[PDB]
């Protein structure tokens, strides 16, 4: 039939082209992120762009607070970003209620993952075109980053980046942990991990940043906070004085 | 075919349906939202089709709760469904939590409803743009909602045919007043740029409707500007364009 | 047959040792830096033609003059790859069918 | 940006602090260091055009420091810091560095003092490769002559 | 030219707005060519005339170009289609060469769907023969000068069938729509035909035009 | 070489033949403008001369790199965007030998005559070198196998 | 496959004959022309001379 | 179709060898070259062309 | 609404079912796994793969546990394996550890999971 | 490629890439004194580079109507509205590598 990729049906090549089309639509906000594991923290930095002077700059955001321990960073269209932010919130209430402790990030990776499969198995549900980066600090697994993607595939990371220019970032992170020879930076405080992160991003993307063009989210132990433009301004001066 | 619906995907990141919904909103009349220090001020250009009409007897600004103004452009009947839905959702929240709904909460809700209409074969994504705001106790906020389910904070937003004239003039107003302006002083500003937005629409004649929700004039309720205050605005603008 | 017997096929696909020679012969002619590596070109796209490896290396050699520099740096070589990339979702680093 | 409030405020400050430049200038007589601090705070700008203007104030002022025979060491550290501080626009700072070297040749100083300052200055621009270079070769050959 | 008669503006019924634009677009960059230069701008290259059939697109353009005098070239767009190439395509070539001698001149193409194909992505058809007179048109409607005084009027039944290289200004810059008649306009139209034949003196032109 | 029309002997050597068509292409450049054509898209003007103007002046900087001297440009985009103006400006500014060929004035009725021009127009390009060959608004022989 | 096809009847045709294999004919090379078909013909031609 | 290309492959293998005779070992390899060819157009249903 | 309840797997005119013919090709576009059955034991072994080398591999499992006597291993799709492992376990508890209060035999577990595949062959959606 | 090694795209004129176009074209014409472009052109998008030089020509028509010899910002702000309006007649949609 001429219908063969309107629905989530295999091709002669044995493939789901429909699902592939989601991954070509995870790059429309053209924002880039990089997220690195310290020793006792996790740090995730993303670009901010406003297209006009006439928006309010605060509300423009891509780093969405899910649990009070699990941050979530979104690459791809903001309509499907929100639908992804909501579902996740729903499961976080749901886990505490029935199991009597806060949701582990690890478990949020599989639930939201299995849910993604269910959208590519119904022949009437269009998958979310958002790559989610989940950052956390767990006590049972330590600092972790889990990346889910529109297929429902996922794996763990030692560091990871996402975005259309994200190849460039992959060079910086690969070279960096090649020299350290370990999966995590030996640094005992979140401050200097924000300082490191911004440095590889300046190298990779080739442009230096400002306070109003950054957006930073930090997972510490037992709380998840986002830093404001003022706290980000402090960090930038201290890269220069290293 | 892959250019016909919403559940389809195409390898350009386009989902042609939804983009076509903006083209509906582009047939609408100009609607602006002026974000002031004390609240929000909406005005809508209302076309007078014929001299057979009964004047000032159609409201294109409909209230949701008692504190969230809502004005929409695109398909007029289609918009009336979206507002009815946000009056249900406001009423559900008012019961369950015994307070008038916050505006970032009202945002979540509506946002979800239109997003929904891009994930099923049997539905069409609504082709309307809304502009909604008011005063809640975390302060005044304003949101514009795209038919794609995209939205942002805004110190001034617009949509409609004469979104071309209106936008340039809103830049002018944040560079006039970059420390903001009063909600009283802004009645005269909404008159001025609705009148200028009828030089892309001068094949007819029109009636100006202005409404406000500001803390300092209306005690945080969504009211209409009426009587002698309303004609001072009409005169002001009328003399500048002559 | 009897006019044309043989049909010598040319595949774009090749294999992982043959992209390595073809990158490697176009690097024998030109200058490189010690920064630069040919072995970061394998993990990317796995279906190239020979003309578009003569093409990337040439385009890198223009980018090289805009820094002003006569040694090809790895900053230049990755940016050249990124233009006229002809990206695939059948190749390595772009899969989920594993 | 999202606000135009930085733009009005920044530009405006530039003109005013020309009128308060004589009050700073007398004050440098009683204590230079304190005056330095004032002009240093000024050149923290979030708006582009105003950087060009505020750097001119510092150029008149540092003439006194440069001429002195202990205080020019202190001057060489501050040039370093300026480039580092934010970047602060890449036109501004690259005009100052030159205007300083130009001033050095006209001040007149020890063969020793001349050499040592120059090494400190060629060093900052080693970690740059923008407008810097043009000047960098010119002061490098000025230094060749010395040795 | 043969010298086609003028029908002036008095065998037109309504269509005031269309005349005003037509004179503005084509006739006055010719006559006030001094003032176009004094102003510092360039003339617009031509004017598209478009809108539903029945509005006297072709009639207007003949009447007005003859009234004001400018060398009126008569070309119907289907004539550019030929099963010859290098001879059919050569009417286009010789149509600029002629026109630059007899300059200032107005090149009236009646219909512009026959060579004004939206297609340029053709699959398996003889539409790559048709488009070579579309392409050759867009070349000489570029300046390599000696075309600053050569214009284009074009009439067409529909404007949704034009090529994206005729959306652009430099080709037909001014874009005039012919509207369905208006109350005043209908009454006029009726009186212009009925002038020719004999009527009785109990006629009311408003009655017929309401109805 | 010339021949006689009744003896049929070479009397003397003649310079090469040169088609009558291609002298129009060398004598329309009009629509001229400086280095700068349309502004704010200067970054794309500077990229163009990387391929074209830079190997024209010094092939010896492409020798240091050991790459093939750059050549070959495809310009493509939305219409009206000074692709065609830029082409008149890199002919004007450098002042290197130009044609030219419209997409559809090299097309002829006679076959093996439309091969003839374009073969012989590359020939011209090797005597009058450096040369820039601007194909303008090619969609005519752009066509597929069909 | 090219050193069998082109190079072996030039160096000596008779190698075929005496084993009692009759020689292959013509070579068609097909593929996108970006694949270095053309490039291979020039490579073995410089080599066989 | 298969057996004519087994016979040809044994004499290209003896061609490489540079000996006149065809040996029994050429036919271990030859049988293996066509049977391998036959399977490489049917695992994704690929033609005899690009 | 919805009206996807019509089968999306149908017989083909030439016979055989197209959609299951497509799915099997896909298994040979995947990773490689094998199992050898010994007299006194069974082994399964497979390759671990990820997008980038900087990804972990200890947080990923392609040998998964159904019961304390029964593991599974796949070749094919990662996403599609993940869900069916969970369903394999869910049906092993609900229909055999509640009704016999122990774990099912291997033949009996096989058969249960074969029904789940089966309704992915039958019906719409 | 290698026959065609560089593939330069020139996109449509950008937000303040139109403003850079406006400044060369306001030199050509006679004007009152205009450098108050900037707001209006960014939010009257839809222009290619050639249509910038059509906002000049159509503003010299709004100028002819008034009987003026100079491009005014009163002429210019009616011109942007009109030029935009005539191109929304038909669309264009194009996508690239
Ligand atoms: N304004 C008018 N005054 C009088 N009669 C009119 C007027 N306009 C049109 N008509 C009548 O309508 C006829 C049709 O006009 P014309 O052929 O010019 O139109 P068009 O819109 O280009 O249509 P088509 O090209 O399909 O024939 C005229 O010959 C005339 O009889
Ligand atoms: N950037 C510009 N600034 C000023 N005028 C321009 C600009 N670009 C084009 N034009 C004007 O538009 C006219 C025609 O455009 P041109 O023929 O150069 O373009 P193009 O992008 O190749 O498209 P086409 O080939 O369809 O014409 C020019 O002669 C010139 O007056
Ligand atoms: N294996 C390779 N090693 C080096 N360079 C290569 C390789 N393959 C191809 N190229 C280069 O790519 C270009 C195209 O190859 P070639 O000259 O053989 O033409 P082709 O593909 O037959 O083209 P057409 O037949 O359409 O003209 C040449 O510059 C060639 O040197
Ligand atoms: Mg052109
Ligand atoms: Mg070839």
């Amino acid at each position: 039939a001429g219908y063969d990729r309107h629905i989530t049906i295999f091709s002669p090549e044995g493939r789901l082209y429909q699902v592939e089309y989601a991954f070509k639509a995870t790059n429309q906000t053209n924002i880039n992120s990089l997220a690195v594991r310290g020793k006792d923290c996790t740090v995730v930095i993303s670009q901010k762009k406003v297209p006009d002077k006439l928006l309010d700059p605060t509300t423009v955001s891509y780093i969405f607070c899910i649990s009070r321990t699990i941050g979530m960073v979104v690459n791809g269209p903001i309509p499907d970003a929100r639908n992804a932010a909501l579902r996740a919130k729903a499961e976080a209430a749901e886990f505490r209620y029935k199991y009597g402790y806060d949701m582990p990030c690890d478990v949020l990776a599989k639930r939201m993952a299995n849910l993604s499969q269910i959208y590519t198995q119904r022949a009437y549900m269009r998958p979310l075109g958002v790559i989610l980066t989940f950052v956390s600090v767990d006590e049972e697994l330590g600092p972790s980053i889990y990346k889910t993607d529109p297929a429902g595939y996922y794996v763990g990371y030692k560091a990871t980046a996402t975005g259309p220019k994200q190849q460039e970032i992959t060079t910086n992170l690969e070279n960096h942990f090649k020299k350290s020879k370990i999966d995590h930076i030996n640094e005992e405080s979140w401050e200097k991990v924000v300082e490191f992160a911004i440095t590889h991003m300046i190298d990779a993307l080739g442009t230096e940043f400002s306070k109003n063009d950054l957006e930073v989210g930090v997972a510490t132990k037992d709380k998840f906070f986002t830093l404001s433009a003022e706290n980000i301004e402090e960090r930038l001066v201290a890269i220069a004085e290293q | 075919g892959y250019d016909l619906s919403n559940s389809v995907f195409s390898p350009d990141g386009r989902n042609f349906q939804v983009e076509y919904a903006v083209k509906a909103v582009e047939n609408g009349t100009t609607s602006i939202g002026i974000k002031c220090n004390d609240g929000v001020v909406f005005a809508v250009e209302k076309l007078i089709t014929s001299k057979l009409l009964v004047p000032q007897k159609n409201v294109k600004i409909q209230v949701v709760d008692r504190h969230i103004g809502c004005v929409y452009s695109g398909l007029i009947p289609d918009g009336r469904h979206l507002v009815n839905r946000g009056r249900e959702e406001a009423a559900s929240f008012k019961k369950l939590y015994k307070t008038p709904i916050p505006i970032p909460a009202f945002a979540d809700r509506l946002g979800q409803y239109v997003q929904a209409h891009t994930l099923y074969n049997s539905v069409r994504p609504f082709g309307v743009s809304t502009i909604f705001g008011g005063v809640d106790k975390n302060g005044a906020h304003l949101y514009m909602l795209e038919p794609s389910g995209s939205y942002w904070g805004y110190k001034g937003a617009a949509t409609g045919k004469g979104r071309q004239s209106a936008k340039a003039e809103l830049e002018k107003l944040v560079d006039h007043h970059p420390e903001g302006l009063s909600a009283r002083e802004a009645v005269k500003q909404a008159a001025k740029i609705i009148y200028l937005a009828h030089e892309d629409n001068k094949e007819k004649d029109f009636e100006l409707e202005i409404s406000w929700c500001s803390l300092s004039e209306t005690n945080g309720l969504h009211k209409f500007v009426k009587g002698d205050l309303l004609q001072e605005a009409i005169d002001f603008a009328q003399k500048e364009i002559n | 047959p009897g006019r044309l017997d043989r049909k010598i096929e040319f595949p774009s696909l090749r294999d992982r040792r043959e992209r390595r020679l073809i990158f490697g012969t176009i690097a024998s002619k030109m200058s490189l830096a010690p920064e630069a590596d040919l072995d970061s070109l394998i993990i990317r796209n796995d279906s190239l033609s020979g003309a578009v490896i003569a093409a990337i290396m040439q385009e890198a050699g223009l980018r090289a003059v805009r820094k002003n520099r006569y040694v090809i740096l790895q900053s230049d070589l990755e940016e050249a790859y990124a233009t006229q990339v002809k990206t695939d979702n059948t190749v390595d680093k772009f899969d989920f069918y594993k | 940006m999202s606000r135009d409030a930085p733009i009005k405020a920044d530009k405006d400050y530039s003109q005013i602090l020309k009128e308060e430049f004589p009050k700073i200038d007398s004050l440098a007589q009683n204590d230079c260091n304190s005056a330095l601090d004032q002009l240093l705070v000024l050149e923290k700008k979030t708006r582009q055009a105003s950087d060009l203007a505020s750097s001119k104030e510092v150029l008149a002022k540092i003439v006194d420091l440069l001429a002195s025979r202990n205080k020019w060491d202190d001057l060489n550290e501050q040039l370093t810091l300026l480039s580092k501080k934010h970047g602060q626009l890449k036109l501004s700072i690259q005009y100052m560095i030159q205007k300083v070297m130009e001033y050095l040749k006209s001040s007149k100083s020890l063969d020793l003092n001349t050499r040592i300052s120059v090494i400190e200055t060629i060093r900052v621009v080693t970690e740059n490769k923008i407008f810097v270079e043009v000047e960098r070769a010119r002061v490098t050959k000025d230094l060749v002559e010395i040795k | 030219v043969d010298e086609k008669p003028t029908e002036t503006y008095s065998d037109v019924g309504g269509l005031d707005k269309q005349i005003e634009e037509l004179v503005e677009a084509i006739v006055l960059p010719m006559k006030r060519a001094d003032k176009f230069k004094d102003m510092g701008i360039r003339a617009p290259k031509g004017a598209l005339m478009y809108g539903p059939p029945g509005t006297g697109k072709t009639l207007l353009a003949r009447a007005c170009a003859a009234q004001t005098n400018a060398t009126f070239l008569k070309l119907a767009a289907p004539q550019l289609v030929q099963m010859y190439i290098g001879e059919g395509a050569k009417l286009v070539r010789d149509a600029f060469a002629l026109a630059k001698e007899k300059a200032p001149t107005i090149i009236f193409i009646d219909e512009l769907d026959a060579i004004g194909t939206k297609r340029f992505d053709s699959e398996k058809s003889g539409d790559r023969e048709v488009q070579r007179t579309m392409l050759e048109l867009l070349n000489q409607l570029d300046g390599f000068s000696s075309d600053d005084r050569v214009k284009v009027l074009a009439a067409t039944n529909r404007v949704d069938v034009l090529d994206p290289a005729l959306l652009r200004s430099g080709r037909l810059d001014r874009k005039i729509e012919f509207p369905l008649p208006s109350e005043d306009s209908r009454a006029q139209i009726l009186q212009i035909h009925s002038r020719k034949m004999t009527t009785d003196d109990d006629i009311n032109w408003q009655e017929l035009a309401r109805s | 070489v010339t021949l006689d029309i009744t003896t049929l002997t070479i009397m003397r050597i003649l310079p090469r033949e040169t088609d009558p068509l291609v002298y129009n292409m060398t004598s329309f450049e009009q629509g001229e403008i400086t280095f700068d054509g349309i502004g704010g898209l200067t970054e794309q003007i500077r990229e163009l001369r990387e391929v074209i103007e830079l190997p024209l002046k010094n092939p010896e900087i492409f020798q240091r790199v050991g790459i093939k001297p750059p050549k070959g440009v495809l310009l493509y985009g939305p219409p009206g965007t000074g692709k065609t103006l830029l082409a008149k400006a890199v002919a004007a500014t450098i002042g290197a030998n130009f044609i030219f060929s419209p997409a559809s004035g090299i097309v002829d009725k006679y076959i093996g005559e439309s091969a003839r021009i374009i073969r012989e127009m590359f020939a011209y390009a090797k005597e009058h070198e450096p040369c820039i060959i601007f194909m303008d608004e090619v969609d005519a022989i752009g066509g597929r196998r069909f | 496959e090219i050193r069998e096809a082109v190079e072996l009847p030039l160096v000596q045709a008779d190698l075929y004959e005496q084993i009692g294999i009759d020689p292959p004919r013509g070579v068609l090379l097909y593929g996108p022309p970006g694949t270095g078909k053309t490039m291979l013909v020039k490579a073995v031609a410089n080599s066989t001379k | 179709a298969d057996v004519k290309g087994v016979c040809t492959e044994a004499g290209m293998y003896a061609l490489r060898e540079r000996r006149i005779h065809v040996t029994q070992e050429d036919f271990e390899l030859a049988v293996g070259k066509v049977m391998n060819k036959n399977q490489e157009t049917a695992i994704s249903v690929a033609k005899l062309f690009k | 609404t919805d009206r996807y309840s019509f089968s999306l797997t149908t017989f083909s005119p030439s016979g055989k079912l197209g959609q299951i013919d497509y799915a099997l090709t896909a298994v040979k576009q995947g990773v490689t796994s094998l199992g050898i059955k010994a007299t006194n034991g069974v082994v399964i072994a497979t390759e671990k793969k990820s997008s980038s080398p900087l990804a972990m591999s200890e947080t990923l499992s392609k040998v998964s546990l159904l019961t304390p006597d029964i593991g599974a291993v796949y070749s094919g799709m990662g996403p599609d394996y993940r869900v069916l492992v969970d369903k394999s376990r869910k049906v092993a508890h609900t229909s055999y550890k509640r009704i016999y209060g122990e774990y099912p035999p291997t033949k009996l577990l096989v058969s249960e999971v074969a029904k789940i595949m089966q309704e992915a062959t039958q019906s719409g959606g | 490629p290698g026959r065609l090694d560089r593939k330069v795209e020139i996109p449509l004129p950008n937000e303040a890439g139109r403003l850079e176009i406006f400044k060369i074209h306001t030199a050509k014409v006679k004007k009152t004194g205009e450098f108050d472009f900037e707001a209006a052109v960014k939010m009257s998008d839809g222009f290619n580079g050639a249509d910038i030089r059509n906002c000049a020509t159509e503003a010299g028509f709004f100028a002819i109507r008034d009987d003026r010899d100079h491009i005014n910002p009163d002429d210019l702000m009616k011109a942007v509205r009109k030029v935009a309006e005539v191109k929304k007649l038909e669309g264009t949609i194009e996508y690239q590598k």
